[PDB]
RNA sequence: GGUGAAAUUCUUGGAUUUAUUGAAGACUAACUACUGCGAAAGCAUUUGCCAAGGACGUUUUCAUUAAUCAAGAACGAAAGUUAGGGGAUCGAAGAUGAUCAGAUACCGUCGUAGUCUUAACCAUAAACUAUGCCGACUAGGGAUCGGGUGGUGUUUUUUUAAUGACCCACUCGGCACCUUACGAGAAAUCAAAGUCUUUGGGUUCUGGGGGGAGUAUGGUCGCAAGGCUGAAACUUAAAGGAAUUG
């Protein structure tokens, strides 16, 4: 079976999104490219757009570095924040597998508490 | 199901036959009347090791209570303090042949 | 004069009950309230299982899933008609859908 | 401007024996320089991989496994076992509305001297003919079902000894003797050893090391 | 207005009347 | 002139039979006949003084020594102790926080004594009066009572001159500036009421 | 026959310094003047003198203690600290 | 980063992301529900100690010992208050970026007191069920929680009973729900908000058009903020409740 299995940790806002390799250990990042590299928009950082534009070059970038396979971790923001996946992170998976390298083991590790730390906006909401 | 141990000396103190504090049970220890000694926790090291060697010497059977001379009176139902108490004659209490 | 017989949402032998807090505007609102969505997903929604088994090494291997309990105030639940007002009679029926 | 990615170097990870599958894949170093070495930089490493990747079965689907290199020689780097988790869909799944979610840890210290943190996890279930639509335990049940879980933890852990646990694990052998003792008491539908946290490791001593690397 | 702030409209009237009948003491 | 109070340590003489005193600064909790064992194999307990390497991170000390075998520096005041924070095997150093906040490095052979100063609260019970600020200093320095710079003539102060009384120039002072050009504040990177709240990092 | 309402032991000061003082020593004054249970003898005799010295006027044992009352509150807290710590160490 | 869109802000001192380890303080997710407990406020990680509690079961005991309550007393969310500790997070004030005719705001950034804790204060919330308590009577339904009874019920282990767990029936006591309207009501609706002009079981409390006003005054409690007690002159034909059609 071979091939050589990096991981490709997705994280996915929603005003950005995180496209980043590194190999079986966290250390030593393969490929790293966000959305707002791709655009020049603000608002279009989070879109799917830049998020599948972003993984054309982490994919060119794994076979140029020599990584044929990604095991995937996908994440929201997490602890206090939205908890829902951002918009750019289906279509970064599937460019991932559209560009030619090999998926599998995908699992969602977004940051849940134990119910900690108030969050932000003071119990009035954010109003408008 | 546990009978602790104050309730036990309860039953001695209506029903036996005791002695309270150093002085008279060193008198009773001599002579081979005491069945059990009960040590308050914060009598000195040396009171302590003077009443150990005359129990393991007398073969009496010494209880190190837990808890200081004022819980200890308490525990006998007496409003002053005992650093010691010397068990004589056993009621209807069985703390002799108990765990203790 | 008084518009639902369960006031807000079901307390009755309680008398205080935790806030959570809005999962679109953070807001608060005691939790016997709160309009709660279990939002259940596969991690390549529709049209990527396609690209992703044929990418993917393993025979088959199977598609995770993300587990997320939504939580809304009654103005962002309204707004975001994750509910809708009903008329006299059928706001009674607590009947799913 | 380097194009830093031809500088470094490979080296391909090795499993425990206690596993099957063992080689885990490949990672990559900066070449050895003064003052430099890539065996510092190697070290420390730590590798999840899933336990269906480690022994080969989909049964293994979830349950991931951490590995941490403590040495490195000549291209391979020899990782020993450094925890398990549940991965986060397996255990979301679990929980559900309508029935008691217990848990339970412990911490205790193994034959080889590793002080360990490890959890458990189950739900009540209805049975058979239970026409009532929820089945919750007793506030009882649940004292005397931790302290029986508790109880085992600590049992099957004390004697043995890094190996032994992980060796116990991939059958799920915890499992089973939990269900057994437990159902005296009530129905208890799934059960896990969800998690094994290292708090405290011992001194080095490369000869157990080898002893589970090597020889095979 | 507002009942809650006519309210405190008019706790800021008592404590300024107390303070001017205190100049007499 | 102590707040807090001394203990008299009394040890056998190793190369000669004689009683040494010894003065310790007493630990809050040390008693009269109480056992004090000194060294790197002494134990745990209050009152005993180890080498620093050889407590656990988490330990409060109080008048360790900056170099080995000083016999005693940081944190002698009434109410004062050091807390270790860790330590580091190579050469020999554990690093430590001292009363004023901030972390010290220092050789883990450095003594300290387990536990606190006594002398507990002094600082929190009002002086009420002059006299009793008198007494105070009477028993420590003739530092009491102060007049301000500003109250005496341009001869005696910077502070200086009048018709008001008034600095009329910054009172923060080059750090590099002239003795006799130094009073009021003096390094002073900042001034003013902080409300900062964190006393270290 | 209750004598003072609120001062006590501060009647002494009368008037003077302010009240905001006189309660803040009224607090300590009591403390360091108030008797205390023994460790070792087990009545309460110990009374303070010097503040930081407290001696037990039955039993003769004299205790490094807080300024104006026994037992520091941060110290009992590192008296744990240490058992805690020390507990570790030998088990 | 952040937003509807921006900006203030942070960054080749490597910001953001990744990894290994650690520090602090708070919180206690999912399980979590028309479910539980407490007089109310309120109460959700484990285990140990401490005293407490309802209901149930009872051919046990006492024998009217009670019901309700001016005065009087305990407890009392949050904010706030006094000393000390703590100070991660959120965040009144303040400061900022924007929006805007203006924008002291709503949205964004920074952040003080606060939020946590010890020992003291304070005694208020739409502290709500906007519904006093004790007692009796009047109607149907199925779920659920705690206890008990009844079974040649079921499912459990070497089938051995047990104990469990489940199922059916009964019954006390609960948190609730559904239908009905004999009855009640201005109606909304109510299983009490019924058994009231055919007006009476016992008892506490409060209201008497709207304003002025919960103000003024005196008294009292409180460190203060304030609480409790609490007028009148004058003014005015409506204010208000529920339902209906536009
Ligand atoms: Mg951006
Ligand atoms: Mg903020
Ligand atoms: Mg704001
Ligand atoms: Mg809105
Ligand atoms: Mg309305
Ligand atoms: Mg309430
Ligand atoms: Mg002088
Ligand atoms: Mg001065
Ligand atoms: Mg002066
Ligand atoms: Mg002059
Ligand atoms: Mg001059
Ligand atoms: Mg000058
Ligand atoms: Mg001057
Ligand atoms: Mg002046
Ligand atoms: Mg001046
Ligand atoms: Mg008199
Ligand atoms: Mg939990
Ligand atoms: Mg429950
Ligand atoms: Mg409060
Ligand atoms: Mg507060
Ligand atoms: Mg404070
Ligand atoms: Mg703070
Ligand atoms: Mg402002
Ligand atoms: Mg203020
Ligand atoms: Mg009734
Ligand atoms: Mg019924
Ligand atoms: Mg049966
Ligand atoms: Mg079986
Ligand atoms: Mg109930
Ligand atoms: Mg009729
Ligand atoms: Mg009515
Ligand atoms: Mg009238
Ligand atoms: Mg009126
Ligand atoms: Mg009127
Ligand atoms: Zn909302
Ligand atoms: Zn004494």
């Amino acid at each position: 079976n071979s091939q050589v299995f990096g991981v490709a940790r997705i994280y996915a806002s929603f005003n950005d999104t995180f496209v980043h390799v590194t190999d079986l250990s966290g250390k030593e990042t393969i490929a790293r490219v966000t959305g707002g590299m791709k655009v020049k928009a603000d608002r279009d950082e989070s879109s799917p757009y830049a998020a599948m534009l972003a993984a054309q070059d982490v994919a060119a970038k794994c076979k140029e570095v020599g990584i044929t396979a990604v095991h995937v971790k996908i994440r929201a923001t997490g602890g206090t924040r939205t908890k829902t996946p951002g918009p750019g992170g289906q279509a970064a998976l599937r460019a991932l597998a559209r560009s030619g390298l090999r998926i599998g083991r995908i699992e969602d590790v977004t940051p849940v508490p134990s119910d900690s730390t108030r969050k932000k906006g003071g119990r009035r909401g954010r109003r408008l | 199901s546990q009978e602790s141990i104050n309730q036990k000396l309860a039953l001695v103190i209506k029903s036996g036959k005791y002695t309270l504090g150093y002085k008279s049970t060193v008198k009773s220890l001599r002579q081979g009347k005491s069945k059990l000694i009960i040590i308050a926790a914060n009598t000195p090291v040396l009171r302590k090791s003077e009443l150990e060697y005359y129990a393991m010497l007398s073969k009496t059977k010494v209880y190190y209570f837990q808890g200081g001379n004022n819980e200890l009176g308490t525990a006998v139902g007496k409003l002053f303090r005992v650093g010691v108490v010397s068990i004589l004659e056993a009621g209807d209490s069985d703390i002799l042949t108990t765990l203790a | 004069p008084k518009k639902r017989a369960s006031n807000g949402r079901n307390k009755k032998g309680r008398g205080h009950v935790k806030p959570v807090r809005c999962v679109n505007c953070s807001k608060s609102i005691p939790k016997d309230k709160a309009i709660k969505r279990m939002a259940i997903r596969n991690i390549v929604e529709a049209a990527a299982v396609r690209d992703l088994s044929e990418a993917s090494v393993y025979p088959e291997y199977a598609l995770p899933k993300t587990y997320n309990k939504l939580h809304y105030c009654v103005s962002c639940a309204i707004h975001a008609r994750i509910v809708r007002v009903r008329s006299r009679e059928d706001r009674k029926n607590r009947a799913p859908p | 401007v380097v194009d830093p990615f031809t500088r470094k170097e490979w080296f391909d990870i090795k499993a425990p024996s206690t596993f099957e599958n063992r080689n885990v894949g490949k990672t990559l170093v900066n070449k050895s320089t003064g003052l430099k070495s890539a065996s510092d930089a190697l070290k420390g490493r730590v590798v999840e991989v899933c336990l269906a990747d480690l022994q080969g079965s989909e049964d293994h689907s979830f349950r991931k496994i951490k590995l941490r290199v403590d040495e490195v020689q000549g291209k391979n780097l020899l990782t020993n076992f450094h925890g398990m988790d549940f991965t986060t869909d397996k255990l979301r799944s679990m929980v559900r509305k309508w029935q008691t979610l217990i848990e339970a840890n412990v911490t205790v210290k193994t034959s080889d001297d590793y002080v360990l943190r490890i959890f458990a996890i189950a739900f009540t279930r209805k049975q058979a003919n239970q026409v009532k639509r929820h089945s919750y335990a007793q506030s009882s049940h649940i004292r005397a079902i931790r302290k029986v879980i508790s109880e085992i933890l600590t049992k099957e852990v004390q004697g043995s000894t890094l190996a032994q646990l992980t060796s116990k694990l991939i059958p799920e052998v915890i499992n089973k003797e939990i269900e057994n003792a437990t159902k005296d008491i009530f129905p208890l539908q799934n059960i896990h050893v969800r998690k094994v946290k290292l708090l405290k490791q011992p001194k080095f001593d490369v000869g157990a090391l080898m002893a589970l690397h090597g020889e095979g | 207005m507002r009942a809650k702030w006519r309210k405190k409209r008019t706790r800021r009237l008592k404590r300024k009347r107390r303070k001017v009948r205190a100049r007499s003491k | 002139g102590r707040g807090a109070p001394l203990a008299k340590v009394v040890f056998r003489d190793p190369y000669k039979y004689r009683l040494r005193e010894e003065i310790f600064i007493a630990n809050e909790g040390v008693h009269t006949g109480q056992f004090i064992y000194a060294g790197k194999k002494a134990s745990l307990n209050v009152g005993n003084v180890l080498p620093l390497g050889s407590v656990p991170e988490g330990t409060i000390v109080s008048n360790v020594e900056e170099k080995p075998g000083d016999r005693g520096a940081l944190a002698r005041a009434s109410g004062n102790y050091v807390i270790i924070i860790g330590h580091n095997p190579d050469e020999n150093k554990t690093r430590v926080r001292l009363p004023s906040g901030a972390k010290k490095v220092i050789s883990s052979d450095a003594r300290g004594v387990i536990g606190v100063i006594a002398g507990g609260g002094r600082v929190d019970k009002p002086l009420l009066k002059a006299g009793r600020a008198f007494h105070k200093y009477r028993l420590k320095r003739n530092s009491w009572p102060k007049t301000r710079g500003v109250a005496m003539n341009p001869v005696d102060h910077p502070h200086g001159g009048g018709n008001h009384q008034h600095i009329g120039k910054a009172s923060t002072i080059s750090r590099g500036a002239v003795s006799g050009q130094k009073a009021g504040l003096i390094a002073a990177r900042r001034t003013g009421l902080l409300r900062g709240s964190q006393k270290t990092q | 026959a209750k004598r003072t309402k609120k001062v006590g032991i501060t009647g002494k000061y009368g008037v003077r310094y302010g009240s905001s003082l006189r309660r803040q020593v009224k607090k300590l004054e009591i403390q360091q003047h108030a008797r205390y249970d023994c460790s070792f003898c087990g009545k309460k005799t110990v009374k303070r003198g010097a503040a930081g010295i407290w001696t037990c006027s039955c039993c003769k044992k004299t205790v490094a203690g807080g300024a104006y009352t026994v037992s520091t509150a941060a110290a009992a807290t590192v008296r744990s600290t240490i058992r805690r710590l020390r507990e570790m160490v030998e088990a």
